[PDB]
RNA sequence: AAGUCUGGGCUAAGUGGUAAAGGAUGUGGCGCCGCGAAGACAGCCAGGAGGUUGGCUUAGAAGCAGCCAUCCUUUAAAGAG
């Protein structure tokens, strides 16, 4: 759950020149940094399909130093369904905007009862210091019925983690199953 | 003989066989017997 | 002069005419088939329901011998939980219940029929037979 | 079916399919999705019938949601007739789908069913189509 | 790899809370004359402790790791591991051959078998009771 | 629907006029009868067809192959006892489906079994059957 | 008219030398998880069992019409099949 990811520099080669040669163009940034980077496509998918833009990853750079960031943007080439280059946001001691996974609890009673539960939102956006990433969000659904829902407005919140987004904005709903009886009509 | 373009194993003990150039299923039960044609 | 048999039946309580499985599988034996309209409805006419199974053996001057069990896991909670039938759906409503140590006494009952000789094991098969048909135990 | 309840106008000229999705392409609500692998005009009774399908599928039932929406009004020319006259009589309605386009999503299911609806659903359409699920590329966008 | 692992802590335990475990090729037996003839050493043969039948190749890695005289029978075939120390077994091998040579064509047949902790023998183990 | 003649209703009367002059015994008949082909007409009419209450006997060798028979001439079963042994199966099938019978019967019972049969009661038509014979 | 030219690879259909949805133990090459000498996969030798016909539903649905539930027990194991 703290991940770290081999991260080599860039400087004129080019982005087709590398995706080619398995490594993935990628860029590393914060307010006092910019860098250009690449890392192997499939050892950054491996640390990347547990991490996404959630969890921390480190980056091992050449020079020896052990950077520790998050995926900020990801950009996916629309006709093969892949990753063309991916974007470093460098962390630092101040708090940061960032995703939290939000992991639902329980089963719903409109779930159960013959429906479904839309999670709207699967992680939700968070103020909050890098040193204290609360790598969960548990969300008690199981008071859901069939046409109820539940908004940012709930949610626990550890400390301190406050929200990033109107309280005002929904995240889960339970809506109705999909009936063959339905059809014809 | 089931003779068609779609060819596939229809219950648990069809077997598919590729018999001079032809795709066949063959099966203990005999509706089950495909040719690709 | 038919063989030596080792038939199984699972006849309930009071239809005891001679059709089948009282009439193949019993015709090997010469049985007096009417002498269980008798010989069972006398252990089970202070009860009147309650299938109770039977072993039946013949041998080589055509007779009959039988030997029962105990009345099923459903009947025995049927009747204890104030219930004709069980749930009809079992799940959301429960028509009965029942406490731990009421259980116990018709595990109890089924004693000497089952895989375990315990309590606590026997019980909770009564009580998986509970959920079985969907009668929750007061516990 | 689908069509829209007003337009601003009637018929339309007939454009080009250059191109991957121009957006469209990543996963955004169900957990299983079908991507199209070509450009194609896909009709209305067309997607309609891969819903259908599903929730045929499904029975009841989980959740089916539909990400392209038929907007283009196709014409057609009456039978027999000769060019010119001018353009010929709003049809039906289709919708531009380019490869990369995620159609059609599916939640609340098994991992069997899903596939198996989305099976289904892709040989109702005039193209390729590989079924997709939600990874963490989608939710990244 | 696997769940073969806490099969041998399984038998380890079974195996150091005894000395005297014998092995019984339960072969044919139904189910009926199963439940039975296993009940029979369970009123025999103290606890729950009839057989304690598991794979061979992990009690040779059991009996070949607590070195318990590293019972070299044969663990060859069908073969089940009569407890009779988790028990409390004596003459109770009479309480096996019994049920055994007569209810079946070779009912509960024995195999290797080690009492205190040293070896017993073939025929002398199952005439150990007789 | 087919000009069949109606049955199962409950025929209320409540309100009314009259003349001491015009009105007559012809001129009410007249007003029962356009009221009534209104009633039936107006109120979601249907077409019931009979349905026969049957008894097969047969050697129980040859009991399923005539229930599935049975069934599969739109029947609904009733139940089974045993006779001359020989068995007994009881039955509503709709007449519609009964005819010939005994031959189909012999077939499946090799010509061992037999049968009854009897007017028991009316019911709906299937939807699917209806709208045919309204022809 | 000029190489039966050189080195690596594929293809077995005369594919090459006429086409699509779709269908396939064709053939090669990758990649990912999985089980495996604490003995896997294949065959084959045993067992595959109780409470229990699970409750409901038809006249009967006894593991296998179908609607619920899918526990418990001896167990090496064994599903309310
Ligand atoms: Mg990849
Ligand atoms: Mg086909
Ligand atoms: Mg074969
Ligand atoms: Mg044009
Ligand atoms: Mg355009
Ligand atoms: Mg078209
Ligand atoms: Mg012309
Ligand atoms: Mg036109
Ligand atoms: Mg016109
Ligand atoms: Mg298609
Ligand atoms: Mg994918
Ligand atoms: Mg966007
Ligand atoms: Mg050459
Ligand atoms: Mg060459
Ligand atoms: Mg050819
Ligand atoms: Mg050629
Ligand atoms: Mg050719
Ligand atoms: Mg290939
Ligand atoms: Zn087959």
């Amino acid at each position: 759950m703290e991940y770290r990811l081999k991260a080599y520099y860039r400087e004129g080669e080019k982005p087709s020149a590398l995706r080619r040669a398995g490594k993935l163009p990628g860029v590393m940034y914060n307010r006092h940094l910019n860098r250009k980077v690449y890392v192997d496509l499939v050892e950054f998918d491996k640390v990347f399909r547990q991490a996404s833009i959630h969890h921390v990853i480190v980056l091992e750079l050449p020079d020896g130093q052990s950077l520790p960031t998050l995926v900020r943007q990801v950009n996916l080439d629309k006709r093969r369904r892949r990753p063309e280059h991916v974007d470093f946001f460098v962390l630092s001691d101040e708090p940061v905007e960032m995703y939290v996974p939000l992991r639902f609890v329980g089963t719903p009673a409109g779930v159960r009862a013959g429906g479904v539960l839309q999670e709207i939102h699967r992680d939700i956006l968070v103020k909050v210091s890098p040193r204290n990433i609360p790598e969960f969000i548990e969300v008690d659904v199981s008071g859901l019925e069939i046409g109820d829902s539940l908004h940012a407005s709930d949610l626990k919140l550890p400390p301190g983690v406050e929200l990033a987004v109107s309280p005002e904005e929904t995240i889960a709903a339970v809506v109705p199953p999909e009936d063959v009886e339905k059809l014809a009509e | 003989m089931k003779v068609r373009a779609s060819v596939k194993r229809i219950c648990d003990k069809c077997k598919v066989i590729r018999r001079h150039g032809r795709v066949y299923v063959i099966c203990e039960n005999p509706k089950h017997k495909q040719r690709q044609g | 002069k038919k063989v030596v048999a080792v038939v199984k039946l699972q006849l309930p309580a009071g239809k005891a005419t001679p059709a089948p499985p009282v009439g193949p599988a019993l015709g090997q034996h010469g049985a007096n088939i009417m002498e269980f309209v008798k010989a069972f409805n006398a252990a089970t006419a202070n009860m009147g329901d309650a299938i109770v199974p039977v072993e039946i053996t013949i041998y080589a001057d055509r007779s009959f011998t039988f030997v029962t069990k105990t009345p099923p896991a459903s009947y025995l909670i049927r009747k204890a939980a104030g219930l004709e039938k069980g749930a009809h759906k079992p799940g959301r409503e429960k028509v009965g219940r029942i406490t731990w140590e009421q259980v116990l006494e018709i595990a109890k009952q089924k004693m000497p029929d089952l895989n375990t000789t315990d309590l606590e094991a026997a019980a909770r098969m009564i009580a998986g037979s509970a959920r079985s048909m969907g009668v929750e135990v007061v516990g | 079916m689908l069509m829209p309840r007003r337009m601003k106008y009637r018929k339309q000229q007939r454009g080009r399919l250059k191109g991957a999705t121009k957006g469209g392409d990543y996963v955004a609500f169900g957990d299983y999705g079908l991507v199209a692998l070509e450009p194609a005009w896909i009709t209305a009774q067309q997607i309609e019938a891969a819903r259908v399908a599903m929730v045929r599928h499904f029975r009841r039932g989980g959740k089916i949601f539909i990400r392209i929406f038929p907007d283009k009004p196709y014409t057609k020319k009456p039978l027999e007739v000769r060019m010119g006259k001018g353009k010929g009589n709003v049809e039906g309605y289709v919708a531009v789908v380019k490869p990369g386009r995620v159609m059609f999503e599916v939640a609340g299911v098994t991992e069997e069913q899903a596939m198996e609806a989305l099976r289904i659903a892709g040989h109702k359409l005039p193209i390729k189509t590989k079924i997709v699920r939600r990874d963490a590329y989608d939710e990244a966008q | 790899k696997r769940n073969v692992e806490l099969l041998a802590t399984l038998k380890e335990n079974l195996e150091r809370a005894q000395g005297s475990f014998f092995l019984v090729n339960y072969q044919g037996l139904p189910a009926k004359e199963t439940h039975a003839l296993r009940q029979a050493l369970k009123q025999n043969g103290a606890r729950l402790f009839v057989a304690k039948n598991t794979l061979i190749r992990l009690a040779l890695k059991e009996l070949g790791l607590p070195e318990l005289d590293g019972l070299q029978g044969p663990s060859a075939v069908v073969f089940y591991e009569d407890p009779v120390a988790a028990a409390k077994t004596l003459v109770q091998f009479a309480k096996s051959n019994p049920k055994g040579i007569p209810q079946v064509k070779s009912g509960l047949l024995q195999g290797q078998i080690l009492t205190a902790k040293d070896v017993e023998a073939l025929a002398e183990l199952p005439t150990m009771d007789e | 629907l087919i000009g069949f003649p109606v049955v199962d209703i409950k025929v209320t009367l409540y309100d009314g006029s009259y003349h001491e002059v015009d009105s007559s015994e012809m001129a009410f008949k007249i007003a029962g009868s356009m009221a009534i082909k209104e009633a039936v007409q107006k109120g979601d009419p249907v077409i019931l067809e009979p349905i026969m209450r049957v008894e097969v006997t047969t050697p129980e060798e040859y009991m399923g192959d005539v229930i599935g028979d049975l069934n599969a001439r739109r029947g609904q079963i009733l139940g089974m006892e045993p006779r001359g042994n020989a068995q007994v199966i009881r039955a509503f099938v709709p007449l519609a489906e009964m005819f010939g019978y005994a031959t189909d019967l012999r077939s499946k019972t090799q010509g061992r079994g037999s049968f009854v049969m009897f007017f028991d009661h009316y019911q709906e038509v299937p939807k699917q059957v209806q709208e045919k014979l309204i022809k």
